[PDB]
């Protein structure tokens, strides 16, 4: 209906609680493996944030996997930074990690992150 | 909070 | 880190995608039964929005149930309105549904919704 | 969108 009222902080409060569930390992249903590192997460949050995970978990066979192995070129710290961004809206972008974050965001199909990485790199040229 | 969206 | 940048629309965009997954019945993992009506949802979104579902799905036995039956006094339309609010931040509050929405929000432990229902009722007294 | 939170 068009007569709805809206609670401004709702989406942010939901994301905060999803991050609290992730921190406590509650109802996490997939482990993402990035070389030697493992990251537990919720498939729905991954799909909601990434074109790659949206494609993976809508596949009729991959939707049922409990472990997903990423390409060995993917940097675990870059993945960790992006996983934290998925669950908090905050991206820890630094001179020392920007190339890895951008490469990981291109692989994960997270265009908005790729765009801000490109802008930050271009400003330092 | 609440607003008219 | 304290040097993060933030994408303002991220939380809202995540919630929009969770609602699209719900509409398409993708990765839904529980059916909530409210008298004769059934509602498919994601357990993590329910927990992130409701004190009752947070308690239910953190219980070591109930976390594994695929069906949850609500109290027979709960109005299905009231539940539907609140489930839509969980997934969109929009509450379809109307003169004809406010008492049922408020009763359902009290049962679901959604205080912010209870508070706005009380304010709207008080304004019409 | 991006901002300093
Ligand atoms: C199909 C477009 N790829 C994406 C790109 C290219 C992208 O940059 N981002 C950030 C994205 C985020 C979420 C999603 N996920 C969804 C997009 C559309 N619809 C649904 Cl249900 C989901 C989910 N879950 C996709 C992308
Ligand atoms: C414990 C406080 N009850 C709640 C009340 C009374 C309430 O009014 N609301 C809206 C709520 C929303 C989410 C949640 N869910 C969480 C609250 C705190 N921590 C986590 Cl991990 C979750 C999740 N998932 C609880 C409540
Ligand atoms: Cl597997
Ligand atoms: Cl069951």
């Amino acid at each position: 209906a068009d007569s709805c009222i809206q609670f401004t902080r709702h989406a942010s409060d939901v994301l905060l609680n999803l991050n609290r569930l992730r921190s406590r390992d509650i109802l996490t249903d997939v482990v993402i493996v990035v070389s030697r590192e493992q990251f537990r997460a919720h498939k729905t949050v991954l799909m909601a944030c990434s074109g790659l995970f949206y494609s993976i978990f809508t596949d009729q066979l991959k939707c049922n996997l409990s472990v997903i192995n990423l390409d060995p070129e993917i940097n675990p710290e870059g993945f960790c930074i992006l996983l934290d961004f998925m669950y908090t809206s905050r991206l820890n972008l630094r001179e020392g990690n920007i190339m890895a974050v951008m490469a990981t965001a291109m692989y994960l199909q997270m265009e908005h992150v790729v765009d801000t990485c490109r802008k930050f790199i271009k400003a330092s040229e | 909070a609440w607003v008219i969206p």
